[PDB]
């Protein structure tokens, strides 16, 4: 519980004191704050893999039951954001996913599209770092994301995106990441970019194959 | 002129290089397997012995197939080297075929490359020959479309030769492989 | 007159030290000898000049003598052979590990810092009987109760008795690192999982003559700050000791530990440096 | 084609040796027992010099003398016609670059990309296979 939870934090020798302090105050060296955040920016950045540090989606450390009990740890010392649990115990996988399709989609196109993509793809940012794919994302991971905003991404409080609305949005990136393409081969997901390569290296290729075949040359 | 043949000297040293690299894989399997105490095969896994003679049995039959069609090539007939090399590519494809059927019914049961340490060295060390025997199949095409376009030479004989015992020691390999890793475990 | 021979090999705090710098410098003797006497014989064949009087005769053409052949061939097996017996015979000196210790320290290494543990005391006067904790490890690592923990802001410092038996058991958290102490003349690499990587990650040194501080470096390719893994080692009498454990076992940081013994609580030799990015930054 | 052969045969010999004394000498007296990556590498590099020089020493015990291992040979005897060896060709660069391709693509992590490569070196490698070989044109 919070006792091996603070032992999670104060004993990760390796993980946590050293970047955001006893106290999690924050070090001014290493690491921010860490004092109003709750459970829900715990549950995001350690299950993805991107916390304890030395910055891409990779493979937790920590999973048996003391990712829980550090978020508790973190959500004791200053109130925040919790991970949404159904009443069972576990944490929620189909219970988080909204119904409405079509208000979803608007507000993906208003809030979110802008940055990653119309489907969910990624998208380039200034001077380097670029917004991920959103594919291998779960949906409580979804919704923690939201909720506390990682680094470039802005803070969508619950206040000005209601919970509904979230779900909305989560049906939505789940619908479009997961759905098949009643076209043909999808082409990357992006506009006429890899449509103008393809016409050019298989079409036009063809195209130009078969006048070699049937004209003469010399 | 030319007593000794320059592109047998040229190929077999190339396959003993490649001797090497099949030499790194298995070094690499070798190893975690010493660090595997007990049931080493993990949890989920089981080899199918009565599918994995079958193909092996089919590799050394196209072996002796190859073999037929070089003593077809050694006298200056084209068209038993053609049948011969169909019969052999055709058996070297049902090969790979069975090897496919057999990696997707063990990855639908269990083991795959990031599930655990087995399963990566396994699809590994038998991948790179699929890859090779992939090659093969293609030299067997790039020789017969050769033989269509042109006047059989001792350059032609030379061709199927060595394309025939790079397929013999593609078909050796695979008898190491296959017998350290579902005889010896 | 040996410390110029030594090519600046430190004098060893430690009997072993001391036979691998007496194995040195005997080595670097002989190659010396070996290297002015091919650079003797070079000058001297540069005085063969192609004299203005050499008419229109060549050289003699000799070419193939024989058992000069058979006589340098057989001279260097000589010397490789005498100096691998001694190199045999200093590296058994090196490694003994008798089963009875008197300080037991577990050295973990992590990314860009150090953590030390004092496993177990056991003095062979009949004293001291210390011992670790183990109950929370649940898995190759050590942990224990008196654990000396080093930061950015602050160097890790090993407090440790002089004229005793000391072994270190060493361990990785992630990647591999270099537990190197010059002074000791010695070094070995601290890998994540040493028992499914046959490794012997467990070595003692006899004795500590002098006292006072020493420097530790990080000897492996780490990542960012490898060349900011410093750490210091300092080497008291054993009744310092006890009073330096006992103001532990009473909690207490390493600093006030150390001011209770009247030593400077910070490290000494080395100085705990930012993490630096650069001379124009700005600050 | 002897000389040939017993440099082959001489490696073959001491690699073969080296091999089966680092095993025994693992098996015994090292801290986990059997090495199993050194000796897995000096058994097969015993094998690749097997292979060549076998291959070498058969040919070499049915083949005339030449004129390139006999002393007291003229350079009259050479006298003759010698192999194809072929002029200009561009195919190469071509390979090279599919190559290339292909590895940025593995490199960077693009199927799409490494298909594109494969294809590309299937197609050059052709036309350097069928170079020397295509007829004239059927019109
Ligand atoms: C995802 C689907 C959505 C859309 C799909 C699109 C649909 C595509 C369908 C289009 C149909 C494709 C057919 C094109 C022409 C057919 C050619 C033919 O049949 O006659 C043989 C033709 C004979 O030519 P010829 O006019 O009688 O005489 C020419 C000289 O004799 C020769 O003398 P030369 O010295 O001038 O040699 C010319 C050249 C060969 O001739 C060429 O120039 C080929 C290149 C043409 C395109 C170049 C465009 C720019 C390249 C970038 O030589 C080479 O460079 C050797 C290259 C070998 C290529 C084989 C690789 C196979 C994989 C291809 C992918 O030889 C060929 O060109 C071989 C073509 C490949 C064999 C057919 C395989 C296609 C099967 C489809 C796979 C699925
Ligand atoms: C800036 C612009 C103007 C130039 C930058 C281009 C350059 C810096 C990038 C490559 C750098 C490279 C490592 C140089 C050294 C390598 C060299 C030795 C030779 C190999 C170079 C080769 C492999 C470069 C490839 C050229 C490349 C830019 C082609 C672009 C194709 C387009 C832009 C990709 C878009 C795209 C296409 C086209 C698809 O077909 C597709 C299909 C299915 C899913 C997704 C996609 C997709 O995203
Ligand atoms: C020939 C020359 C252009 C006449 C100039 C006369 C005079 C100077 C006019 C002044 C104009 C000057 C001032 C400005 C030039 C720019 C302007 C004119 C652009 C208008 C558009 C038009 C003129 C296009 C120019 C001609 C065009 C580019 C022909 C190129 C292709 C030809 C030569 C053979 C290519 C063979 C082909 C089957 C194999 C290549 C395969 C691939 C790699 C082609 C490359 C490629 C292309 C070409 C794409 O368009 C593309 C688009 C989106 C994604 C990817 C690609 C891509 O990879
Ligand atoms: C390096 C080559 C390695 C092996 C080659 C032999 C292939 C062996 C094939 C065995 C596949 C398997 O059984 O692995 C099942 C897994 C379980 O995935 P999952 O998590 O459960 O599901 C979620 C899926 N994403 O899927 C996979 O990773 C798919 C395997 C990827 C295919 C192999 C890549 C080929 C690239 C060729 C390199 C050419 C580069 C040339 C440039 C010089
Ligand atoms: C010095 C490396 C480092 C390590 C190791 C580290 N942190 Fe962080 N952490 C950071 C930095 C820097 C950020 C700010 C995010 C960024 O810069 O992209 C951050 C951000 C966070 C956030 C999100 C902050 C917010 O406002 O939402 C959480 C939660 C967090 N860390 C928790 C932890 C926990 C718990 C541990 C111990 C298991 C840990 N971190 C270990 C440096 C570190
Ligand atoms: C361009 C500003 C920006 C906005 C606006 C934005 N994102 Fe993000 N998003 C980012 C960046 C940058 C990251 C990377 C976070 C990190 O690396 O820690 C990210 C990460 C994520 C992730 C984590 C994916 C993973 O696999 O770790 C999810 C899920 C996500 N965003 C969803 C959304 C949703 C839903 C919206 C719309 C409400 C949205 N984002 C709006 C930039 C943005
Ligand atoms: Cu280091």
């Amino acid at each position: 519980s919070s006792a091996l939870l603070r032992t999670g934090k104060q004993l990760f020798d390796t993980s946590c004191v050293s970047c955001h302090g006893a106290n999690l105050q924050g070090v001014p060296d290493h690491g921010p704050s860490l004092i109003g955040v709750g459970e829900a920016a715990v549950y995001f950045q350690v299950s993805t893999g991107r916390m304890p540090a030395m910055a891409p989606r990779k493979d937790p450390i920590f999973d048996e039951a003391q990712i829980d009990a550090i978020g508790a740890y973190v959500q004791a010392n200053g109130g925040g954001p919790t991970v949404v649990r159904n009443p069972d115990g576990s944490i929620a996988t189909q219970s988080l996913r909204g119904n409405d399709l079509g208000r979803g989609g608007d507000l993906f196109r208003l809030n979110c599209a802008s940055c990653h993509n119309f489907t969910g793809k990624g998208g380039a940012l200034s001077s380097g770092k670029y917004a991920p794919d959103l594919a291998p994302a779960n949906e409580q991971q979804i919704l923690t994301a939201m909720l506390t905003g990682p680094q470039n991404m802005p803070k969508f409080s619950n206040r000005q995106l209601s919970f509904e609305a979230k779900k909305d949005i989560i049906a939505y990136v789940k619908v479009a990441t997961e759905a098949r393409q009643p076209g043909g081969y999808l082409l990357g997901g992006f506009g006429p970019a890899p449509e103008g390569m393809a016409m050019w290296i298989i079409g036009m290729v063809a195209a130009i194959g078969l006048a070699l075949w049937i004209g003469a040359r010399s | 002129l030319n007593r000794p043949n320059m592109v047998s000297v040229g190929t077999i040293v190339w396959l003993s290089s490649e001797l090497m690299f099949f030499a790194g894989l298995f070094a690499m399997y070798f190893t975690a397997r010493a660090q595997a105490g007990g049931a080493w095969p993990p949890e989920p896994t089981e080899l199918n012995l009565a599918l994995a003679v079958p193909v092996t049995l089919v590799l050394i039959a196209s072996s002796f197939t190859c073999q037929m069609g070089v003593f077809a090539a050694e006298r200056g007939d084209v068209f038993g080297l053609r049948r011969w090399y169909v019969i052999t590519f055709l058996m070297g494809l049902f090969f790979v075929l069975g090897q496919g059927y057999e990696y997707i019914h063990l990855v639908e049961h269990g083991t795959t490359i990031p599930g655990s340490a087995y399963g990566s060295v396994f699809y590994l060390a038998t991948g790179f020959h699929g890859l090779h025997v992939i090659g093969g199949l293609v030299a067997f095409v790039l020789l017969l479309a050769r033989t269509k376009m042109s006047k059989f030479t001792p350059a032609q004989a030379t061709a199927a030769i060595v394309v025939s015992y790079y397929w013999h020691f593609v078909d050796i390999v695979w008898i190491a492989l296959f017998a350290t890793i579902y005889f010896v475990r | 007159w040996s410390d110029a021979l030594a090519l600046g090999w430190p004098t060893g705090i430690t009997p072993e030290a001391k036979l691998n710098r007496e194995l040195w410098i005997g080595s670097v003797i002989a190659s010396f000898a070996v290297g002015a006497i091919v650079w003797g014989l070079i000058f001297w064949t540069s005085a063969f000049h192609r004299k203005k009087a050499t008419d229109t005769e060549l050289p003699r053409q000799f070419g193939y003598n024989m058992p000069l052949e058979l006589t340098l061939t057989v001279i260097p097996f000589l010397i490789i052979s005498v100096l691998f017996y001694f190199t045999v015979v200093v590296q058994e000196r090196m490694m003994h590990k008798d089963p009875n210790p008197e300080v037991v320290i577990d050295v973990t290494a992590f990314q860009w810092n150090w953590k030390f543990g004092y496993q177990k005391i056991a003095f062979a006067d009949g004293s001291f009987d210390y011992d670790g904790a183990d109950p929370e490890r649940k898995t190759y690592l050590n942990f224990d109760k008196i654990e000396t923990l080093g930061t950015s802001s602050e160097i890790p410092v090993l407090v440790l008795p002089a004229g005793k038996r000391i072994e270190f058991v060493l361990n990785s958290a992630d990647v591999i690192h270099g537990f190197w102490v010059p002074e000791f003349l010695f070094k070995r690499d601290v890998l994540p999982e040493p028992k499914a990587n046959n490794s012997d990650n467990v070595f003692q040194v006899s004795e500590i003559q002098q006292t006072g501080a020493f420097v530790g470096r990080c000897t492996e390719m780490c990542g960012t700050f490898h060349a900011m893994m410093n750490f210091e080692v300092r080497v008291v009498e054993p009744n310092d000791f006890k009073a330096y454990i006992d103001q532990r076992n009473a909690g207490k940081t390493n600093a006030e530990a150390l001011a209770a013994i009247n030593q400077p609580p910070l490290a000494i030799t080395t100085e705990p440096f930012e993490s630096r990015r650069g001379e124009l930054v700005p600050q | 084609m002897h000389i040939e052969a017993r440099l082959f045969e001489i490696l073959t010999a001491f690699f073969a040796l080296a091999a089966v004394v680092y095993a025994v000498l693992t098996a015994m007296f090292a801290t986990g027992g059997v090495e199993w990556a050194g000796t897995t590498a000096l058994v097969l590099t015993t094998g690749l010099t097997l292979i060549t020089g076998t291959f070498f020493r058969f040919v070499a015990r049915r083949l005339d003398t030449r004129p390139e291992d006999y002393e007291d040979a003229e350079i009259s005897d050479g006298a003759g016609e010698l192999g194809f060896f072929a002029p200009h060709s561009w195919w190469p660069i071509l390979i090279s670059l599919s190559f290339s391709t292909a590895a940025v693509g593995a490199a960077l992590w693009l199927p799409w990309l490494i298909a594109a490569g494969v294809a590309f070196v299937i197609t050059s490698v052709c036309g350097l296979v069928f170079e020397y070989y295509w007829g004239p044109e059927k019109h």
